[PDB]
RNA sequence: CGAGAUGGU
RNA sequence: AGCAGAGUGGCGCAGCGGAAGCGUGCUGGGCCCAUAACCCAGAGGUCGAUGGAUCGAAACCAUCCUCUGCUACCA
């Protein structure tokens, strides 16, 4: 299987298109893990460091992330098998990098750390500002600049 | 060698393997370690023979059936006659011209090295294909009359809106060009009327005049084949230039030269460029070697160059010829210009900017073709008919009878008209 | 049988050991340059922080480096300890380790001759030349694997003493079967495209004056990895004497176009 | 002064 | 074509010239009233062809084979 990069569109043709993203549930109850392991090929197939699309589960699911050098594991805390991520698989385009004006997140990000701001800038229309206040990700983002 | 060579032109989306096997027997292709695409983008060539038995077909190399191999379900199938002996028509080979008008420059080299234009139609996109002006209306200002029409991918159209196509196209060409050029239709699929081709290019192109004993005059576009094995790794064969002689007997041994050369290092600017020359080493056309070679015919000539020069394309549109011959060099330009009617490229069910041209301006770089080399110009003076202009690189003509210009009017440029030198 | 000079281990030095069995007080050991000798290691000599199981820092069979901390002579008492080990000195003991068990695959070999009924044998084949061939160099830190190096360059080192026959041969053949690969350890980068219009005859010069009074057989090895990245080996020297003909060689390249009319960066 | 969360019948 | 990896003993990562190598996954047992954390033990075994030193060859060294990886070309 291969899907669009976005299930709000329905078309065919659109620009947009990936592998797609599975997980293993490990262990037993009041110690289970869900274990990402397509992480790093769908973390180069949307151009962003792989902490970014991680840390965004546990933002919304209320939970907490592991990453390790010494393993290549990348985790969301607790039993998150099917429906329980991929009824929302979309926020990490649909909640972020969607332009107001039209539907085509070809959409780049400039982080400045020294005076706590994100850039945000979108190629289809030329649509650009920053990321929300209220939204969860921009704390860790300015302690975290992109490569 | 060759009685005349013919360009295969056409537009995006419209194919190249399966026509270009079908006219030639040989696979248009460039090397790379990637899928090939639906067009060779860039201008190639096939290789090719016409021949007949005593009644009209073109029979495969065993003459008994035409039996095919484009589709994995059938074996399209007929009979040219029982076995009977092939006769060669002329010798003839193609030129892959660039398959989108992003290589307009090189397109407008591709249909000035040939004799005679094939253009190719597909049922992929909307009936008035703009195309049919864009090559034919530059053609004919470059005065090569001799043109046919080919409808390649039709394999699930109805004979109403292949008709609808054509018809639209009779149309649109009544500010561009005349509508005398026949259409052969074929599969692009199933083989079907292929044959039909090989007898249109017998019965629509002639042969044309060339000088046999006036000085000599060659056109390169080619870097050819040379390989990395060997003892010694310099040197071991030096370049091959792929080029269509225009005038003079050649011969093995004879000095050659190409009339732009290069810039000199240490210049301060456009002052000391030169030709640059040496002996040809070898000759090769239709799978043979030879020692010497004549006007009107694709050839291949050997020279002492560096294979670093060979390894890509940068021979692209260069004009060669005896050692220290008399025609004009140019690094600076003085022209005189008209524009198209129309803005062209594309279209579809309404105007898309298809308004005339707006004005030239000084503050501005164009890419300007003359004979069948290119150049980039920028402006020491212009009005909207009329200019001056410098070149980022040198080019050559035995007369500055034309010119052809393109505009930078969005992100990469587009043809917009022609010209002539002052 | 022992690697080594000398009955017993100095003090605080580090040994190489296989670990036999684990007590109440500490793990018993036994060391491998000498002819497998008791020693222990106590328990509280194994780390510096609090220990969650015995069985991942020590368990049976494996080999281990620790340093002596006493011993005793008479008795025949070793003491050991690993909490002073640091990974430079367990990369040395793994070198002397090596160093002492190819000479000994030799020495063991070459005593299958004669009678070869005890251990007498060993004894008597590792004094006299192993053991004069490396006594005096104890300080300096070599071992007999040098003079067996020296031995394979020039027989002369055998010569200066009483010799066997699978002493010389069996000695040369546990160096010369891993050295023969004395391999390719330079080659040059060069930037050239060149601009001579007479080149297929004139840089056949350039692709042959690397090197003056050869033989007319002298060969050199020359490569590609593109067309603009010509590349060429230094007469197959290693990398501890060829730096002068790499150095000469770039410039010869450069020169043999330079001086026929091309120019190029230095 | 090592580490010591949680709770269908 | 230059340089590198692989060729299971258990998914997967590929140690070092000693017959699994260690962090990890799977399966079972202990500890607890019980689940997680922690602790311990298991898994039928020449790892592509042809030569050579060895107590020994997936792992010391030649010569062939094939696909990837980065460069980037006999095509």
């Amino acid at each position: 299987m291969s899907v669009n990069v976005n299930r709000s569109v329905s078309d065919q043709f659109y620009r947009y298109k990936m592998p797609r993203l599975i997980a293993k549930v490990e262990g037993k109850g009041n110690g289970i893990k869900t274990v990402i392991v397509n992480m790093v090929d769908v973390a180069k197939a949307l151009n962003r460091p792989p902490t970014y699309p991680t840390k965004y589960f546990g933002c919304e699911l209320g939970a907490q992330t592991q990453f390790d050098v010494k393993n290549d594991r990348y985790i969301v805390n607790g039993s998150h098998e099917a429906n329980k991520l991929q009824d929302m698989l979309d926020g990490f385009i649909k909640k972020f990098v969607l332009c107001p004006e039209c539907e085509n997140p070809e959409t780049d990000l400039h982080v400045n750390p020294k005076k706590q701001t994100i850039g945000n800038s979108c190629k289809a229309c030329g649509y650009r500002g920053m990321l929300d206040t209220h939204h969860k990700l921009c704390t860790f983002i300015l302690k975290n600049p992109p490569e | 060698q060759a009685t005349i060579n013919i360009g295969t032109i056409g537009h995006v989306a419209h194919g190249k393997s399966t026509v270009v096997k079908a006219i030639s027997g040989v696979h248009t292709v460039r090397f790379k370690n990637e899928l090939e695409r639906n067009i060779t983008i860039k201008l190639g060539y096939a290789n090719a023979k016409i021949y007949k038995l005593d009644d009209p077909s073109c029979p495969r190399p065993e003459c008994y059936r035409s039996c095919g191999s484009s589709t994995p379900d059938e074996f399209p199938t007929d009979i040219p006659g029982t076995k009977g002996n092939f006769k060669l028509v002329r010798h003839v080979s193609f030129v892959d011209c660039p398959g989108h008008d992003i290589l307009m420059a090189t397109m407008l080299n591709g249909a000035a090295v040939m004799d005679a234009a094939l253009l190719l139609i597909a049922g992929n996109e909307s009936c008035p294909q703009p195309q049919t002006s864009e090559h034919l209306a530059a053609i004919e200002i470059m005065k090569l009359k001799h043109i046919l029409i080919l409808q390649n991918k039709i394999d699930l159209v109805k004979e109403s809106q292949a008709k609808e196509q054509y018809e639209q196209i009779l149309a649109f060409v009544q500010g561009t060009v005349a509508e005398g050029a026949p259409i052969i239709p074929i599969s692009a699929q199933l083989k079907y009327n292929i044959e039909v081709v090989c007898e249109y290019i017998v019965k629509k192109i002639p042969v044309p005049p060339r000088d046999f004993t006036s000085e000599p005059r060659l056109i390169v576009i080619r870097s050819f084949d040379v390989n990395k094995p060997g003892c010694e790794v310099d040197d071991l064969k030096g370049g091959v230039a792929g080029g269509s002689i225009l005038k003079g007997v050649l011969k093995v041994g004879q000095e050659i030269e190409v009339r732009p050369g290069i810039v000199s290092k240490d210049s301060e600017g456009k002052l000391m460029c030169k030709p640059i020359f040496s002996k040809i080493v070898s000759l090769f056309a239709e799978h043979n070697d030879l020692q010497y070679a004549a006007p009107g015919g694709l050839i291949g000539v050997g020279t002492k160059i560096d294979p670093t020069l060979c390894r890509a394309d940068r021979m692209v549109g260069q004009v060669l010829g005896a050692v220290g011959a008399l025609p004009e060099i140019f690094t600076e330009l003085e022209i005189s210009y008209f524009l198209l009617r129309r803005l062209l490229g594309v279209r579809t069910e309404g105007d898309k900017k298809a308004a005339k041209v707006q004005k030239l301006s000084k503050n501005e770089v164009l890419m300007v073709n003359i004979g069948s080399l290119s150049t980039g110009g920028r402006v020491s003076a212009v009005k909207a008919d009329l200019g001056k202009i410098v070149l980022t690189n040198p080019v050559c003509t035995e007369v500055g009878e034309k010119i052809a210009l393109s505009r930078r009017v969005e992100k990469h440029w587009r043809l917009i008209g022609w010209g002539q030198i002052r | 049988c022992r690697f080594y000079q000398h009955k017993f281990p100095e003090v605080e030095d580090v040994v190489m050991v296989n670990v036999r069995s684990i007590a109440e007080m500490g793990a018993y050991v036994s060391l491998l340059e000498y002819n497998n000798i008791e020693g222990m290691i106590l328990l509280s000599e194994l780390s510096r922080r609090r220990i969650r199981s015995i069985n991942k820092l020590i368990r049976i069979g494996r080999n281990e480096c620790v340093v002596v901390i006493r011993v005793d002579k008479e008795k025949g008492y070793i003491d050991l300890s690993k909490r002073r080990v640091s990974p430079e000195e367990a990369i040395k003991c793994e070198d002397k380790f090596t160093k002492s068990k190819t000479v000994y695959s030799i020495l063991r070999h070459v005593a299958e001759v004669l009678e070869y009924t005890k251990d007498e044998q060993l004894e008597s084949l590792f004094q006299r030349t192993a053991w004069v061939f490396d006594d005096k160099y104890k300080r300096p830190g070599y071992g007999a694997y040098d003079a067996f190096k020296h031995a394979v360059s020039d027989p002369s080192i055998l010569d200066s003493l009483d010799l066997n026959e699978d002493e010389r041969e069996v000695l040369i053949n546990n160096i010369n079967r891993r050295l023969t690969p004395q391999a390719v350890k330079i080659r040059a980068d060069i930037e050239v495209a060149c601009y001579g219009y007479e080149g297929i005859d004139a840089v056949k010069e350039a692709l042959r004056a690397g090197l003056n009074c050869s033989t007319e057989t002298m060969p050199i090895k020359i490569n590609l990895i593109a067309p603009p990245r010509y590349v060429m080996t230094t007469t197959t020297l290693e990398r501890t004497e060829g730096l002068s003909v790499l150095n000469q060689a770039m410039a010869v390249i450069k020169e043999k176009i330079e001086e026929k009319r091309g120019v190029f960066n230095v």
